[PDB]
């Protein structure tokens, strides 16, 4: 689905992630060569219950957590 | 309202993994067909 401001991750540029339209940050490994979203997270209250706004990384490689502040008023990392 | 969000999210995670598995399933069937008929232009292969 149409994601909302996807971004990268750490240790490699392949397994990227980004807040999709269902409500979670759908991830996909670019090294596996998957056209559509490879694995989408649960879009429940843990992720954005409402729509999505933006996704990014959190901190340096020591604590790089996939943090996404969506269009639900929440930063889910 | 028994399992709308629960079974829906379960089917959603397995659904995205299944979309990747759809492209990978086409690639898997292609790998099996290639392993079944890859010697179409070989130059006299015996041990192979």
């Amino acid at each position: 689905s149409a994601v909302m401001s996807a971004t990268f991750a750490k240790f490699h540029p392949n397994l990227v992630v980004g807040g999709t339209y269902s409500g979670q940050i759908v991830l996909w490994d670019n090294r596996s060569n998957k056209r559509t979203p490879v694995q989408r997270t649960p879009l429940s209250a843990a992720a954005h219950t409402h729509p999505v706004y933006c996704v990014n990384v959190v901190g340096t490689q020591n604590a790089h957590n996939l943090i996404s502040i969506s269009t639900d008023g929440k930063i889910c990392s | 309202s028994y399992k709308l969000d629960p079974y829906v999210q379960r089917l959603a995670e397995t659904v995205f993994n299944f979309q990747e598995k759809v492209d990978d399933l086409l690639i898997i069937e292609e790998k099996i067909d290639l392993e079944v008929r890859s010697l179409e232009t070989c130059m006299y292969d015996h041990k192979t």
